[PDB]
């Protein structure tokens, strides 16, 4: 009799690399490099028409962001301004701090402003056809008695968390607008803690017309640690805070600017979430979560069967 | 539908053998693995063994490493487990459980993927290993706006017993407690009901106790005394 | 492979064997047959699954890191951030390349090894009752019906039963 | 050969709140880890496998996480029917092991209503006397019963058991049985059950005098 020993083979073999050979066919292999994303980021908070900065200021249309908490803030390219024209001298730094902090927890505070009128509004910032303003900000103007006395107010921090105060300075278009709004000319703001300060002198002049306004507001911020305190000092043009945002001690979040629409996935890339079954990935060097490691190869086949020897 | 049914079991003297069947019905083509898991009332789960393809398992827990042996009959689609040299601690509710693995493993469809999680569990068969069956004595817990009365069902073996009231016409307010095991090795349980005090005198309360293992059946009228 | 069975003294694989990775083909008085060997098949599969278990579904969590794309020229610090990331990627790309080349060489060698073990085990079973024809086939020097072939495949073959018949056939003129 | 320890043995969580469970495991384990929801009188049901991947058509409130050694299981929105026991298994050592088990509870503190039952004359004729103390419909589960016979604390001659949490009112009940010989029972007069429970400002005693009613 005859007894033959043997092994299987397949018609559809796969080429793999080994130590001694660039191209050897095995019966089966599996891919070790993840090369695709489904194009969506599967805790996300969609800013929709509000970028993270008007979100923080509380512009019209941003109320849906109140109380929001996120791992990744999704900021949209088609976001638009809906309020009084503004700029932020260190724009990208403020945007970083808000995004990294990862929540909009606002704590209202009562500021005992003196003599001056509060809650100034504007046609550039309409809410349901009524003149309005940033709902986190408080536009101070002169009294009906044409008075704007020096403001001198203090907020002490003996909570157990650092406070973020966002405040601004208004730049009128003309001397008339300056006096009509704040009496005094020039205005001036100084905001300070024990160890830091910011001082701003308004700059009067014509800027391009935006929503019917030639003036601008420049926004600033102050962080107040526990055991520190903040002092607001003004003879005009202050856009006052209505309180502060809470800062997490540990800041672990970030922001992603994309038009891609919003599932469950542990690994996030700017291209979208990717499966993490594979040890490596070729999608993006930027990742968040339990992710395969980024490599330069587009493919890496691991043999999962014997050498394929047909005939 | 992927349900399986466990048949067999019962009372056996320590040192004897007993095999339990598991009719694997439904979606299972029976090229996938199957497992046995036992649990004694009063204890948690414990994996017993597993089977794969043909004779690839050979997978037994250290408690039964030299006693239990796992058979598979794909022609009749039934999983077996020959439990030889049974000891006292082998008394448990043996569950037959499906086995699933991540699709990345299990290269050849028949053989064993060394990473399984059980998804579809069975009804379970209770196996008691001890030395005799005994029916209960039933004693009244007599009531003495709301009154409580009941029946004590004492000194029976094995579990379970069933208790109803007034042939199942009385449900509201009934609590039948888990049995406790006495030092004699017999069980005792109570069943109680709360009723209006005003009903004692007009209304008869009878507890109906059934202990199928000894085919014993007792109705006990519970009267105020 | 380093053992010289697969793509070696075994001329080619069997496409018609779809119930196992290794197996037996026989020819006797009752016909020609094929049967898979489950133990050697499972031994190879278990080792490959062991490799997969080390590589599949074990990624590591990273959260806040450094920036890796830049919109403005900054010089020194940005040069450093870019260089750090480029260094890291090249070192991981190396690790990945070597891992696959090494595992694959080993997978091809372990599968060749399992084939060789099965052949060697079978050879010892047959004792003086058969001769190796050099192509993975044994010439069995006695009548061996289906049950006899089956006994060889399942390790119950008793060589003493056939030894006299076999020796007379082997050693003659 | 690879022990699994769940923590704690039992937890009390109000319905709606998130209940986080623990599954600490000696030696590394990541690839395979399965959670189960074994309701009383039923077979276990698969919830999560691997570590975080939940089973098919199970609610999204069941969340899974963990790596290597420490593993957690959080139930987002809790329901009254989640009073089951939860377990966790592991790979591999060619020998899968299960966890010890974590009992999950679901109300306002409620003192037990306490009843004491003398032995029946029928039982006494058979030579034994069971005195039963019932603690009905209380919450939380922790309760203590002490038996006194002519004011002497009994030890070693009682057994008790406690019902599962009642679906209808989220309470527990407890039955304790003091067992005496007939001869002993007839030698003493006052039989008392003393109950301690959070809902009672002072322990409550129910008693009877043998041969009086």
């Amino acid at each position: 009799a005859t007894l033959c020993l043997g092994h299987h083979a397949v018609p559809n073999g796969t080429i793999v690399k080994t130590i001694t050979n660039d191209r050897i066919e095995v019966t089966n292999a599996t891919e070790l490099v993840q090369n695709s994303s489904i194009g969506e980021i599967c805790r996300l908070v969609d800013g929709q028409t509000c970028d993270i900065i008007n979100g923080a200021l509380g512009s019209p249309g941003c109320d849906h962001l109140n109380g929001a908490e996120w791992d990744v803030f999704i900021e949209r390219p088609n976001a638009v301004d809906t309020c009084y024209p503004f700029d932020v001298p260190e724009y990208q730094s403020l945007r970083s701090i808000l995004a990294n902090n990862g929540k909009f927890e606002f704590i209202a505070e009562e500021f005992q402003w003196n003599t001056v009128k509060q809650n100034g509004k504007s046609g550039a910032c309409k809410r349901a056809n009524v003149d309005d303003f940033f709902n986190r900000l408080n536009w101070l103007v002169k009294s009906d008695g044409n008075a704007y006395p020096l403001q001198n107010l203090t907020k002490i921090n003996n909570g157990d968390y650092a406070r973020l105060y966002i405040w601004g300075v208004h730049h009128p278009s003309t001397s008339t607008e300056q006096t009509n709004l704040y009496k005094n000319n020039p205005g001036g703001v100084t905001v300070s803690t024990k160890t830091s300060q910011t001082s701003v002198v308004p700059d009067i002049g014509s800027r391009p017309l935006v929503r019917e306004q030639s003036g601008r507001v420049s926004f600033y911020w102050t962080i107040v640690e526990p055991g520190d305190l903040i002092v607001f000092n003004t003879i005009g043009n202050l856009i006052a805070p209505r309180g502060h945002y809470k800062l997490n001690n540990q800041k672990k979040s970030t922001i992603l600017n994309t038009a891609i629409p919003i599932c469950k996935s542990e690994c996030i890339t700017p291209n979208g979430s990717i499966p993490n079954d594979k040890p490596f990935q070729n999608v993006n060097r930027i990742t968040y979560g339990a992710c395969p490691r980024y490599v330069k190869h587009s493919t890496l086949k691991l043999a999962t069967g014997m050498r394929n020897v047909p005939e | 539908e992927v349900q399986l049914l466990e048949s067999g079991g019962g009372l056996v003297q320590p040192g004897e053998s007993l095999r339990v069947s598991c009719a694997a019905s439904g979606f299972t083509f029976r090229d996938s693995a199957l497992s046995w898991v036992r649990q004694a009332p009063g204890k948690g789960l414990e994996w017993v063994s597993a089977i794969s393809g043909n004779g690839g398992a050979t997978y037994y827990a250290d408690t039964v490493k030299g006693r239990f042996t796992i058979s598979r009959d794909n022609s009749q689609t039934t999983l077996y487990l020959q439990m030889n040299s049974l000891r006292a601690d082998d008394t448990a509710t043996y569950y037959c459980a499906k086995d699933e693995s991540p699709p990345i493993y299990n290269l050849m469809p028949g053989y064993y993927s060394t990473y399984y999680y059980m998804d579809v569990w069975g009804k379970g068969t209770t196996v008691t290993v001890s030395s005799s069956t005994k029916g209960p004595s039933v004693f009244p817990l007599a009531p003495s706006g709301t009154a409580a009365l009941g029946c004590l069902v004492k000194d029976y073996f094995p579990e379970p017993v069933t208790v109803s009231w007034n042939s199942g016409a009385l449900t509201s307010g009934v609590h039948t407690f888990p049995a406790v095991l006495q030092s004699s090795g017999l069980y005792s349980l109570s069943s109680v009901v709360t009723v209006p005090s005003s009903s004692l005198g007009t209304q008869t309360y009878i507890c109906n106790v059934n202990h199928k293992p000894s085919n014993t059946k007792v109705d006990k009228r519970v009267e105020p005394k | 492979g380093i053992f010289g069975a697969i793509a070696g003294f075994i001329e080619n694989g069997w496409e018609g064997m779809v119930d196992g990775w290794y197996g037996f083909r026989h020819q006797n008085s009752e016909g020609r047959g094929q049967a898979a060997d489950l133990k050697s098949t499972q031994a190879a599969i278990d080792q490959i699954n062991g490799k997969l278990n080390r590589l599949i579904g074990k990624t590591n969590e990273k959260f806040h890191q450094i920036e890796k794309e830049f919109s403005e020229v900054e010089g020194r610090i940005q040069d450093l951030e870019k260089y750090v990331e480029d260094t890291k990627i090249d070192l991981w790309s190396y690790n990945a390349e070597l891992l696959v080349a090494l595992e694959n060489q080993h997978t091809i060698d372990l599968t060749d090894s399992e084939m060789n073990k099965l052949f060697e085990k079978t050879k010892k079973q047959l004792r003086e009752n058969a001769e190796d024809m050099g192509n993975g086939c044994f010439k069995i020097y006695h009548k061996c019906d289906n049950a006899c072939i089956g006994s060889i495949r399942n390790g119950t073959y008793d060589h003493n039963v056939y030894r006299d018949e076999a020796l007379n056939n082997r050693f003659q003129i | 050969e690879i022990v699994m320890t769940q923590s704690p043995v039992t937890l009390s969580v109000s319905p709606g709140e998130t209940a986080t469970l623990s599954c600490r495991a000696s030696q590394s384990v990541r690839s395979n880890l399965a959670w189960y929801q074994q309701k009383p009188g039923q077979a276990p049901r698969l919830l999560i496998y691997g570590a975080s991947t939940r089973a098919t058509d199970i609610p999204a409130r069941f969340s899974g996480s963990g790596s290597g050694t420490e593993f957690t299981l959080s139930i987002s929105s809790l329901q009254s029917d989640d009073f089951a026991v939860y377990y966790c298994q592991q790979y591999n050592h060619w020998l899968r092991t299960f966890g010890q088990g974590t009992k999950l509870e679901i109300r306002t503190v409620a003192a037990p209503s306490v009843f004491i039952f003398p032995p029946s004359d029928e039982q006494l004729k058979s030579g034994t006397a069971s005195v039963v103390c019932l603690l009905n419909n209380f919450y939380p589960r922790e309760a203590k019963v002490q038996w006194k016979v002519d004011n002497a604390l009994q030890s070693g001659n009682s057994q008790e058991s406690v019902t599962e949490q009642d679906s209808k009112d989220s309470t527990y009940s407890l039955s304790s049985t003091l067992t005496l010989s007939k001869a002993d029972y007839e030698k003493h007069k006052v039989y008392a059950c003393e109950v301690t429970h959070q809902g009672l400002s002072s322990p409550v005693t129910k008693s009877f005098n043998r041969g009086e009613c």
